[PDB]
């Protein structure tokens, strides 16, 4: 492939566009101070751009070999065309449309505190389940788990998962409302942003049993004070926190 | 936390988005699912004919993202 290189964005190149497309362009990538108009080969031109010639790399196996599995000690998340030789329980992900691939430090933590703490047979609610990767987890650790998504473009896509890990969680639309009637549970996981956590901490009280546990993360380092300050608010007890990077995880005593 | 790592903006004929150049080192470079793309994009353009389709993909810091398609450029339909 040949590729036409022009100075400016798509919106201020727009009225030139259309002849690069006549001319024979495959597609346009918007770069930094430049559009880069893509041909099976040079044409004369008048524009003034700069013609070059950049061969033609298999993109596809370039993205497979760069992307490793993901280890979240007891789990692996793999996707669907990895090998793994270890103890760890595998995961298997289609990295995809929903945030879960298992390649966040978020997911990462909620998947080793769910380790922590889910007792074999326990009722789990994964509020936010995107991928459904912590439902998934949550059954693979004999929990029995049920994901919520305001989202629905995510659900066909966590149903999607859970059939290549052999597992059935049940997943619904909605949020911690929605998520009610099919509780209280023994353990929630969510991994959210601090506001919302804040905001749900007494709702959070309502679907847990006594005894049960909350696992919140998707909290930036700094804001984790204001969960702290909303969990105390609702009577929740401290347990451990955990972090990764900039990331951290609180665990909450009902 | 949906971190966004990339807006991509591309302009590709409907259902002809592959693998190869602009898609593939664009989605590429930032380690999101090039086919998965192609085949989202392909079907939701797949009965646009001809048309030029503004693309934004948005890249999330876990690899994931989503797109979102535009209206036939200003000039084109003009
Ligand atoms: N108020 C709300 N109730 C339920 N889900 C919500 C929500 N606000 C955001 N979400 C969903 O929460 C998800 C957070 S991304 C986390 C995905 C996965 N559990 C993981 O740990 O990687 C997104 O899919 C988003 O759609
Ligand atoms: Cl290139």
């Amino acid at each position: 492939m040949w590729v036409y290189r022009l100075k400016g964005t798509l919106e201020a190149l727009d009225p030139i566009l259309p002849g690069l497309f006549d001319g024979g362009a495959r597609g346009l990538w918007e770069r930094e101070g430049e559009v880069w108009a893509f041909f099976p080969a040079p044409v004369d031109l008048p524009y003034e751009g700069v013609w070059e010639e950049v061969g033609d790399e298999d993109w596809l196996e370039a993205w497979r070999r760069d992307l490793k599995p993901a280890l979240a000690p007891p789990f692996v998340v793999l996707a669907p065309w990895h090998t793994w030789e270890g103890a760890e329980i595998p995961l298997v992900i289609e990295p995809g449309m929903a945030f879960g691939t298992g390649h966040h430090e978020t997911t990462r933590l909620a998947l080793k505190a769910l380790a922590r703490h889910l007792r074999p047979g326990d009722k789990v609610l994964d509020l936010g389940t995107g991928s459904g990767v912590l439902a998934i987890a949550a059954e693979k650790l004999g929990g029995k788990a049920l994901g919520v998504d305001i989202d629905p473009m995510v659900l066909p896509q966590a149903e999607a998962n859970a059939k290549r890990n052999g597992v059935r969680p049940r997943f619904l639309e909605g949020s911690l409302e929605a998520a009610l009637p099919f509780g209280p549970f023994d353990l929630l996981v969510a991994n959210l942003y601090a506001e919302l956590h804040a905001a749900l901490a007494p709702r959070y009280r309502e679907a847990l049993v006594p005894g049960g546990r909350a696992l919140l993360t998707g909290i930036l380092k700094d804001r984790a004070p204001l969960v702290r300050e909303a969990m105390a608010g609702a009577g929740f007890r401290p347990l451990e926190e955990a972090a990764e990077g900039e990331w951290v995880l609180l665990a909450y005593g009902r | 936390m949906k971190k966004v790592v990339a807006v991509v903006k591309l302009q590709l004929p409907a259902g002809a988005a592959t693998p190869a150049p602009p898609v593939g080192p664009a989605l590429g470079q930032h380690g999101a699912n090039i086919m998965e793309f192609v085949k989202a994009f392909n079907a939701a353009t797949a009965n646009m004919g001809d048309a030029i389709v503004p693309v934004e993909i948005t890249i999330y810091a876990d690899r994931s993202f989503t797109f979102v398609t535009k209206t036939p450029p200003a000039s084109y339909l003009i």
